[PDB]
């Protein structure tokens, strides 16, 4: 009932007979008609399209992308990488006729949790004037968030940054899910991670 | 005989008689009666003799068909010809677009298929006889006819407050109300993109600063709360503390509880800057993957000013590596008493707007002081005064007045608009040498064409209702006037009668030249005649609105899908006429032709008195330092200019 | 897997696939009354249908070449395997062979 | 050059090559009085001879594979392109297509 659905139905019904009568051979057409084989996405035959792809996200995250008249700089946080991934998944859907997947989600999004940890530290340095130059590459066992019920000096100025980093990655991981789910109103893109 | 055959690719091969025989045989084995080689031998012997010692494949197939449709067996020829043509079409599809001729991105190809398969069937089975005949003979253009069977509307102004305050459920996707500036902008983009699929026109957000103002305070409160957690202090008095402006200041040289009152403002400014920078890139890439318009400028508060000065500095740097952004279309709302005069509250924001328009083509300027725009229910102390400020789109459309409702420009939109060609109406009566009879016949035919277009618009309105509310999920649940009392399976006929029906024209300089010696831009009498005919159309529109119980308006058509589809079909019927049908594209609705050199002052003076008769939409386009833009805005202020787009 | 490449599941996908109706062949091979000749006829029909299906997939592959790289902007510039060494006006023949063809059943 | 690989010249070579006698084809097309017809006949014969030569080269290629890597120890252990990924008993089909086939003339 949505206008887009009606337009797509018109297009598919327009395309199918041309594929049957001009692009297939004579032995293929007989098998198709006599209920022997079924050609998937026959309505997309004139558009020389592919089905699936596994997105390499490092290429579009370390550098940018230039599709059409738009452009984007390389990501520098976790709140922009999780949006650029969505943009790639939604942009490549209109060029294929299948599903989109992201392999190695953890590997691809890992180098940006650390960059998020290095900006809260910089803000803390600007607030409470110190150096804090050894906290950048400190080997962290886990980004677990714990309450600040009693700490002092260079031990609550390092847990606060971890807390803010966790709070900033949570709000982006939920935004990714909401954005990929709300494509129903805006067929919903088939996405996997 | 024949010695060599040249293939299609270019290869040269020896003549083989066992190739014609096997080709005729496969066309004799698909008819009711086949045959042995009795006739095949005769055909091949006739073809082999009388040759040129070297022949092509097509030159042999032509002879095969000519022989087959000449000897007693005309049923094999009609199977040969069709199969050959099908194979030719198949081979031509490897580098061309034959399928479009019969009727690059895959989505674009599918949309073109849908449009081409839908347009003729609507043109035949849905339109009435008189309107069909009028459309056929190059009289009236029905915009977006392909979307006709989908009972769709054109555009709407989004009441973003409802979505931002209560959340939205569209399909299986639900979203809660926002709690910061990083979610409100995303939700606005989601709303625009979602409602674009349900309508065939543009999308606009009125009062951009007012809607997002409450979400600048929330970010400040969150930053203050996070700032008091690592210090153990108590900053409860800063939550509602008034702020003059969210200006960023350096941090060195301060200590105590006044130093941390500025760290919060600094990080709030940074977050708002990032959000406004993501909005532009998203609304640009989505279009480059949607007509988007945002209008703002009439807010006086520390938060609205922050949004207005972050958007106006993220639109300055551009997108990516400094490239200009085509979308969204940004509009400045200027009013006398808010940000215009040098002593008013937001003069610096107006200065920044004038500066940015000199590098990045945006924003435009909407004059709130015009007679047709002013609203009596406006007072600069009500926090909800934006409901009485007029807003426009990037497609040059206005919806303000109403004969059965409030005089607002929020949650209303266009239903349909059609364009009427008048250059043909002038050429068709160019033979008469007496002026009075010529003008009388022009008016007599204009009356009939106006009646026909009014009947067509009424019939399209009658078809556009009987559309269930479920067909438009987002529009008829959150974004339309009465779209809060409608069941999912209920017709929208109880709220549809709040839109606008547009009647536009293309070309007025040509019409006057085909009527009198010159156009309106050279001769005063032509200007008077053009004003007279425009006023006649406006009065007829008022009569139509009174008769058919609807709203009619006169529009200056944007000329985006009708730039050329009027002059070629007039060249093919009336021949080349000096200054009328010898330019390629007709001039716009009522502008000054691009070749008749004029200055900004004269062009503005001549073009101003039309905006009062073009309530459906009008533009003031001027081709070309902030001073120039300031002069353009001042010129707009001096006259009744409604909308201007100087670059 | 890849017969002319490495075992990488990144930047690779499917080109097209078709499904084969098996039950109709079995219903056709149902009047035979030997329990050993019936299965042989089923396999004989299945071989022919498989040959036709492979021919159809190859023909669709041949048509799917000669597609310019500029009508798949993001896919054939960043996301495919060798996309980087391609030009807007070049076809995708040299890199299209890293995909797979699929034969289904039900 | 390589249609399915990088444009290098290391660890690659030639599989086989065959030569075509062009002079005999011209001596055969010598009794024709008209010059253009003579040249057309020459090209017609040359096309057929080229087709046969390509068929012969393809057949020799088909025979050359299905050769165990053990028969060429050094070449298929160290010197060829895709080697070091091959077992002694595995044939060289997966790495033989990086070579070249040659059509020659005198
Ligand atoms: N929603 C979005 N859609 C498209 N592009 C986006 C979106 N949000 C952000 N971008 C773009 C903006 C940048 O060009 C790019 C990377 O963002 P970001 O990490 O802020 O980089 P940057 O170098 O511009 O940051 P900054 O200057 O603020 O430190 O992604
Ligand atoms: N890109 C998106 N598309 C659609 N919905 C989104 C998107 N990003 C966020 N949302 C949804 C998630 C929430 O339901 C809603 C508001 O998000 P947010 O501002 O984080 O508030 P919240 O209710 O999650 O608060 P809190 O996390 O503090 O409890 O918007
Ligand atoms: N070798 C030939 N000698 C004479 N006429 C020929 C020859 N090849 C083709 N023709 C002419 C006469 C046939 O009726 C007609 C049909 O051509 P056809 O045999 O289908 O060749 P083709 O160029 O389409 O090859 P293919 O279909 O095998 O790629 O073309
Ligand atoms: N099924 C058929 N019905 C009618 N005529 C046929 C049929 N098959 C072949 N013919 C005729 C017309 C063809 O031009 C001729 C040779 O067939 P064919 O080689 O398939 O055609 P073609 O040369 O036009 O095709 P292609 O361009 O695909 O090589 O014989
Ligand atoms: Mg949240
Ligand atoms: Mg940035």
């Amino acid at each position: 009932d949505t206008p887009a659905g009606m337009m797509m139905k018109f297009a598919s019904e327009t395309t199918k007979p041309f594929v049957d009568d001009y692009l297939l051979s004579e032995d293929v057409r007989d098998a198709v008609m006599h209920n022997y084989i079924h050609i998937h996405d026959k309505d997309y035959y004139p558009t020389k399209s592919l089905t699936c792809v596994q997105h390499p996200l490092d290429v579009i995250l370390n550098h940018g992308f230039t599709a059409g008249h738009g452009s984007s700089r390389p990501a520098k946080r976790i709140e922009t990488a999780a949006v650029l991934a969505c943009i790639s998944l939604e942009t490549c859907q209109n060029e294929m006729h299948g599903g989109q997947a992201i392999p190695a989600f953890d590997f691809y999004l890992a180098p940006y949790v650390r960059m998020s940890y290095q900006e809260e530290v910089k803000n803390l340095e600007k607030l409470t004037g110190e150096d804090l130059s050894n906290l950048y590459d400190a080997p962290i066992d886990d980004y677990i968030e714990k309450p600040l019920d009693g700490l002092q000096g260079r031990e609550r100025l390092e847990q606060h940054a971890i807390n803010k980093t966790v709070n900033r990655v949570h709000q982006a991981m939920e935004a990714f899910i909401h954005n990929m789910n709300t494509i129903h109103s805006r067929q919903v893109v088939f996405s996997s991670i | 005989m024949i010695q060599t055959v040249v293939k299609r690719d270019g290869r040269i091969v020896g003549f083989n008689e066992q190739k014609i025989m096997a080709a005729i045989r496969k066309a004799m084995l698909h008819t009711d009666k086949g045959e042995d080689t009795t006739l095949i031998e005769q055909i091949t012997d006739h073809i082999s003799y009388r040759g040129k010692s070297q022949m092509s494949v097509e030159a042999i197939q032509d002879a095969i068909e000519m022989e087959l449709m000449k000897s007693a067996r005309k049923d094999v020829a009609q199977k040969y010809i069709a199969y050959r043509n099908q194979r030719n079409i198949a081979r031509k599809a490897k580098t061309r677009d034959v399928f479009m001729s019969i009727v690059d991105t895959p989505a674009g190809m599918m949309m073109k298929f849908a449009s081409e398969t839908t347009k003729p069937f609507v043109d035949d089975y849905l339109l009435s006889e008189d309107v069909r005949d009028a459309v056929m003979h190059n009289y009236i253009h029905i915009h977006d006819k392909d979307y006709y069977p989908t009972k769709s509307l054109t555009c709407v102004q989004h009441p973003l407050d409802v979505i931002l305050n209560h959340g939205f459920t569209a399909g299986h996707g639900s979203s809660r109300p926002a709690k910061r500036i990083e979610t409100a902008a995303v939700l606005a983009c989601i709303s625009l993109e979602t409602c674009q699929n349900e309508m065939h026109g543009g999308q606009a957000i009125p009062a951009f600063d007012f809607y997002l103002a409450p979400y600048v305070r929330m970010s400040y409160q969150e930053e203050v709360k996070n700032l008091e957690k690592l210090t153990g202090e108590d900053l409860s008095n800063l939550y509602d503390a008034p702020i003059d402006d969210y200006i960023e200041k350096p941090l060195d040289g301060l200590q105590g509880r006044e130093r941390l009152e500025q760290h919060a403002i600094n990080k709030t400014v940074n977050r708002v800057h990032q959000a406004m920078e993501a909005f532009i890139h998203n609304m640009n890439t989505i279009h480059s993957r949607v007509f988007s318009s945002i209008n703002y400028g009439t807010d006086t508060s520390a938060e609205g000013r922050c949004i207005m000065r972050e958007i106006l500095q993220s639109t300055y740097q551009g997108v990516g590596n400094g490239e200009t952004a085509i979308f969204p279309i940004q509009i400045w709302k200027k009013k006398r008493g808010v940000n215009y005069l040098p002593e008013d509250r937001n003069y610096d924001l107006y200065k920044l707007a004038c500066k940015v328009t000199a590098r990045r083509f945006f924003p435009n300027f909407l004059n709130l002081d015009a007679t047709f725009n002013q609203n009596e229910k406006w007072r600069a102390d009500d926090p909800e005064r934006y409901k009485w400020e007029i807003a426009t789109m990037g497609c040059r459309t206005r919806v303000f007045e109403d004969r059965w409702g409030e005089k607002t420009s929020i949650a209303r939109g266009n239903l349909s608009f059609s364009t009427i060609n008048i250059v043909k109406l002038a050429i068709e009566c160019m033979g008469i040498e007496n002026e009075k009879q010529r003008i009388d016949m022009f008016f007599a035919k204009l009356d009939n064409i106006l009646d026909i277009t009014a009947k067509q618009l009424d019939e399209r309105f009658q078809f556009q209702k009987t559309a269930m509310a479920k067909q438009f999920p987002l529009l008829m649940k959150y974004l339309w006037v009465g779209a809060e009392n409608l069941k999912p399976e209920e017709t929208i006929e109880s709220v549809i009668n709040h839109g606008t029906l547009g009647i536009g024209f293309i070309g007025l300089a040509e019409c006057l030249v085909a009527l009198i010696g010159k156009h309106h831009g050279e001769s005063e009498k032509a200007q008077e005649l053009g004003l007279k005919i425009i006023t006649y159309m406006r009065d007829r529109a008022n009569e139509f609105s009174e008769q058919y119980h609807h709203n009619y308006s006169i529009l200056a058509t944007p000329a985006e899908g009708l730039s050329g589809k009027f002059t070629k079909k007039d060249r093919k019927q009336f021949g080349v006429i000096p200054g009328v049908t010898d330019r390629d594209y007709y001039t716009n609705s009522n502008h000054v032709p691009v070749y008749y050199k004029c200055t900004a002052l004269k062009k503005a003076q001549i073009e101003a008195p039309y905006h009062d008769l073009t309530r459906g939409g009008h533009i003031f386009y001027v081709e070309i330092n902030p001073s120039v833009i300031e002069s353009v805005v001042d010129m707009m202020d001096k006259y009744n200019m409604g909308y201007g787009s100087v670059n």
